[PDB]
RNA sequence: AAACUUUCAACAACGGAUCUCUUGGUUCUCGCAUCGAUGAAGAACGCAGCGAAAUGCGAUACGUAAUGUGAAUUGCAGAAUUCCGUGAAUCAUCGAAUCUUUGAACGCACAUUGCGCCCCUUGGUAUUCCAGGGGGCAUGCCUGUUUGAGCGUCAUUU
RNA sequence: CUAGCGAAACCACAGCCAAGGGAACGGGCUUGGCAGAAUCAGCGGGGAAAGAAGACCCUGUUGAGCUUGACUCUAGUUUGA
RNA sequence: GAUGGGGUCUUAUGGCUGGAAGAGGCCAGCACCUUUGCUGGCUCCGGUGCGCUUGUGACGGCCCGUGAAAAUCCACAGGAAGGAAUAGUUUUCAUGCCAGGUCGUACUGAUAACCGCAGCAGGUCUCCAAGGUGAACAGCCUCUAGUUGAUAGAAUAAUGU
RNA sequence: AGGUCGGGUCGAACGGCCUCUAGUGCAGAUCUUGGUGGUAGUAGCAAAUAUUCAAAUGAGAACUUUGAAGACUGAAGUGGGGAAAGGUUCCACGUCAACAGCAGUUGGACGUGGGUUAGUCGAUCCUAAGAGAUGGGGAAGCUCCGUUUCAAAGGCCUGAUUUUAUGCAGGCCACCAUCGAAAGGGAAUCCGGUUAAGAUUCCGGAACCUGGAUAUGGAUUCUUCACGGUAACGUAACUGAA
RNA sequence: UAUUGGCGAGAGACCGAUAGCGAACAAGUACAGUGAUGGAAAGAUGAAAAGAACUUUGAAAAGAGAGUGAAAAAGUACGU
RNA sequence: UUGACCUCAAAUCAGGUAGGAGUACCCGCUGAACUUAAGCAUAUCAAUAAGCGGAGGAAAAGAAACCAACCGGGAUUGCCU
């Protein structure tokens, strides 16, 4: 909603930061086992339930 | 039309987030968390939720300050450098 | 580099004050920079020094502190010992030595001897 | 228009500008920005010029 | 079986009395000094209808005897009582309709 | 007769079986006793030069101090004196600190980043108003202190 | 019908009939009739077509809902000490 | 204690003025890589109504239905106390000074932003509502605004809807 | 039952025999997990009246953009706003591997950033149905009842004092936690302009409310706390505690 | 004397990635449900990235060569 | 009048303590039913699971109001029987 509380727009801020792709210099570090970021959320298809 | 056209009343939240465990579980009229108790002074636990007790026992957080009591008794509980 | 704890030992206050207010400036001056260049690693440098000059002198004022209360009892929680909730309530080793004359004449009078069994 | 902490009231935002840069304040406007981080419009008096100081922060 | 309909009346959860639109309890005045040793006299400020009562009730207004004050007590009214009537109420009260001997 | 259908072989596909691996599990045995109102377990939100997560940490925020080892970290950039030294390191150790908002959670609340009160101090021509900073204000019970209440009750009065 | 995209049910193996016998109604067995690649659009005779371990009936020393002068108790209430 | 004559008041509302034409709107002319402007005018006076929507007023009808509470603010009764003369007393009159924190604020609100496993013909609360026909926010056509989205092409058998 | 050799592939361990041991041999269980077929390039992608022409971009256009034409929703709209809910979908730039059951140069997609400004709009305050501590009383107990009750339940103004702090001087007061409405109640803001995306919030102008300080003018007074009007009542003011 | 929890160790005629704890991996994670709860899948290039410079076709993805490597019958869709 | 005593209060009085977590084992309370009896009601499952309260490194128990019947033994606990 528009008149939100704080904590829920708290969380939709960590949601947002959240949501990006990894940073490729990652799969370059020795022992790397990340190819991608499997927690990544997307408003159409899963809901945070908050 | 108890299905799909039912379906879509539901727009009232039952339950919103526990101050205890951040869960969205907190029931707004009876004003108590279904998986915590809050604000019971005791943290919901049962025997036959042996696999809730798994989820939220102690050792699937930090451990903020018991991680280091094994430490301080090896040593002794020292004192000074 | 950064700042030496050793050395920031022999200084007074005031002066740790100095110091880390301009190290506070000079942290929001690398701020500003931060944004014009891709990067900057010598910020953390600056955010390090800080956090040694608010340990001295989070230090000389908890050692004045005990030198005030030096010598008597009721001395602060956060200054007196922390071991645990039960060791601090435990009895200490006073109250547990702690006999009754009856037992004490009892033991001086008959003590556990030391035998030996051949001959 | 800085970035300011979250704890940060407008007496505050406005005291602290006044003593790090000297400026005087006219008004102070915040917002929580969606990134979680406050954002605050400080609008100085007719005397000092923005554009004057900026530069001199270090940044325009 | 189930509980039936009026054993599930005595829980009191949907068959509790809408008291909503009520002027409140409708009492006489407690039985203090003036009421066993001599009168009082009150006046009926206004007769209203209270919601589901089929009887009115009267606003009766009496002077407190022993503080500056007035009180309002919330008699049944009577058949033949008028506003700006005044009541006496008493063990020396005259025996009139509207009064409380 | 081709095409098509079926069977077999080679090669290529599909898919992930088999084989060989293994910083994991499971079971047995031995030793030890160590959470918390000096604020635990848990939760939320944040913190890195470039990080989403895990791990670590708390505005001193992948950490500070102390001690030891003794020259790294590493994907890149950067820094060099940090290199015959009170001294590198995402090192080990850890006895000093910091420890946001919470939470038994403790000023009152809480689907609110809501609403107060007291002390000290600063500024606004201010005991009263506003604001900033610091420090506090829960309940039950124990010992003691002080102030009391009760023709419960004693003595002493005039 | 064409360009593009493109499932599902179902599937022992499959798929021409007559009679016989047969678990007494065969696509396969026996005896006959016959029988020529590959197919397209329809169609509803058959595949005892598909959909569900028949819901009717029976058995189970399997239940459950309900009723009562079934058996055994019981909350409550009543009477005495 | 009518009608009548003369007055008093509530200011919903409306009128004039200020706000305020300097704004905004409609035009004309001069211009120029250009920031692009600059300069002129005009913005006036009315009328109507069982009209639509909405607000309000005075009434009337209905009830074995008579149709919230508190915070909050004001007034009155009272007469406590304080009060002037070389001086005061008043800040419900006017002007003048300072401050007003915290959180939200974008967007959709549905034949694509919510719920129905989905970019589902379903469901999901409410405000504004032009002209004509016509009793009518019916049906049909149009203006402002908004779309022109839903796999398409070619033929025109049966059986379908 | 199985065993052995040859050939090919492969790259790191494995076998014969005498014994021991078992989570030891599969075709079925409408078996479990995973994978793959025929059906089959088949059913089908047919509601909501409808699209067409040119140019541009681009490797590529039935579907993108612009223009033109034709239409529709038809103000109880396919419009303009909001509530719940969602949470960045909003806007810009780049972009087409996957999604948009055709396509795609387009997109609510992908990648990277930007964006939500309030004394006056709301929340905050009040209380409603109701929820719910405390004092108490139940209950082995988790906890239950009850919300003013079998309570010693507190705070309000003036001051006085000017070791002075705030006690003592006094005086008044008896409700008796708290939570509960973004549609009830409620102090106060409008116009014009402005952005890619914000506005009753920003800029300009013009106001208003609350709280606090306060000085000047005005009013009133020697008849101390105003006058006028028959009156309804009037005014710039024109003490007023419990 | 007990001890399926915690901390620290040592072991096994145990299992060997559909097994063994649900979890050998960012696992009580992703995800579902209003909620209590439910709850996965997923290991292996090569000794070393030496992860294919460069030419050519293609709008591009890619292909064909070339090349690295003991081996591309190891090409980040990677042991067999 | 003054000073005690008793009882009961109030203090952001001085100093303390309790809560909660974990719970494999331990001390209690509470407490089933599936099941078996080839049915089923006592019984059994079981003085168990779930629920609640309370501890430690162990806990509990423990130095006889004991066992015995013998030429008597001699706190408690655990093993073999
Ligand atoms: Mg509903
Ligand atoms: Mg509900
Ligand atoms: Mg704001
Ligand atoms: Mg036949
Ligand atoms: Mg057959
Ligand atoms: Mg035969
Ligand atoms: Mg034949
Ligand atoms: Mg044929
Ligand atoms: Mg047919
Ligand atoms: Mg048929
Ligand atoms: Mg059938
Ligand atoms: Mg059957
Ligand atoms: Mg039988
Ligand atoms: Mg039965
Ligand atoms: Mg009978
Ligand atoms: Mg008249
Ligand atoms: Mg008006
Ligand atoms: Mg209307
Ligand atoms: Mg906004
Ligand atoms: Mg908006
Ligand atoms: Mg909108
Ligand atoms: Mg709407
Ligand atoms: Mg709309
Ligand atoms: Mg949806
Ligand atoms: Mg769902
Ligand atoms: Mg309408
Ligand atoms: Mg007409
Ligand atoms: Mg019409
Ligand atoms: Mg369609
Ligand atoms: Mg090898
Ligand atoms: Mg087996
Ligand atoms: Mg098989
Ligand atoms: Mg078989
Ligand atoms: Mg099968
Ligand atoms: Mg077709
Ligand atoms: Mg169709
Ligand atoms: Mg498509
Ligand atoms: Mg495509
Ligand atoms: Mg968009
Ligand atoms: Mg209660
Ligand atoms: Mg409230
Ligand atoms: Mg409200
Ligand atoms: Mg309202
Ligand atoms: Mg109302
Ligand atoms: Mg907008
Ligand atoms: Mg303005
Ligand atoms: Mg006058
Ligand atoms: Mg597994
Ligand atoms: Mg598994
Ligand atoms: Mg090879
Ligand atoms: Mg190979
Ligand atoms: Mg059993
Ligand atoms: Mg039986
Ligand atoms: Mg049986
Ligand atoms: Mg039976
Ligand atoms: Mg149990
Ligand atoms: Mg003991
Ligand atoms: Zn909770």
């Amino acid at each position: 909603a528009a008149q939100k509380s704080f904590r829920i727009k708290q969380k939709m801020a960590k949601a947002k930061k959240q949501n990006r792709p990894l940073p490729q210099w990652i799969r370059l570090r020795t022992n790397n086992t990340i190819r991608y970021n499997a927690k990544r959320r997307n408003w159409r298809r899963t809901k945070m339930n908050i | 039309g108890k299905g799909t056209p039912s379906f879509g009343k539901r727009h009232n939240k039952s339950h919103t987030l526990c101050n205890r465990c951040g869960r969205r579980s907190f029931h707004v009229q009876k004003k108590t968390c279904s998986s915590c108790g809050y604000p019971a002074a005791k943290t919901r636990s049962y025997n036959w939720g042996a696999k809730a007790k798994r989820r939220h026992t102690t050792g699937t957080g930090r451990m903020r300050y018991l991680k280091h009591v094994s430490r301080r008794f090896k040593n002794g509980f020292q004192t000074g450098s | 580099a950064g700042v030496k704890a050793y050395e920031l030992r022999t200084k007074s206050k005031e002066q740790l004050a100095s110091q880390l207010v301009d190290l506070k400036k000079e942290l929001a001056e690398l701020k500003v920079q931060k944004l014009s260049r891709p990067s900057l690693p010598k910020i953390k440098t600056v955010r390090k020094s800080i956090a040694c000059v608010l340990t001295v002198i989070n230090e000389q004022q908890r050692e004045a502190v005990r030198q005030l209360y030096k010598g008597k009892k009721y001395q602060p929680k956060d200054l007196r010992a922390k071991k645990t909730r039960a060791l601090r309530r435990a009895l200490t080793k006073f109250e547990a030595s702690q006999v009754t004359e009856k037992q004490r004449k009892k033991q001086i009078a008959f003590p556990q001897r030391k035998y030996a069994i051949k001959a | 228009v800085f970035q300011v902490s979250m704890k940060a009231n407008k007496y505050q935002i406005k005291k602290a500008v006044k003593e790090l840069y000297e400026v005087d304040v006219l008004k102070v406007n915040t917002l929580v920005r969606p990134n979680g981080t406050k954002k605050a419009y400080v609008r100085l008096t007719a005397d000092y010029d923005a554009l004057d100081i900026a530069n001199r922060i270090g940044y325009i | 079986g189930r509980v039936i309909r009026n054993q599930r009346k005595g829980a009191g959860s949907i068959f509790t009395s809408h008291t909503r639109l009520r002027q409140g309890a409708a009492k006489l005045r407690t039985l203090d000094y003036a009421e066993r040793h001599g009168y009082i006299r009150g006046i009926v400020k206004q007769i209203v209808h209270d919601s589901g009562r089929g009887a009115p009730l009267a606003k009766v207004v009496f002077r407190d005897p022993y503080k500056y004050r007035l009180r309002e007590e919330i008699f049944i009214a009577n058949e033949g009582v008028h506003t700006g009537q005044f009541i006496y109420a008493g063990k020396k009260a005259s025996l009139n309709v509207g009064n409380v001997l």
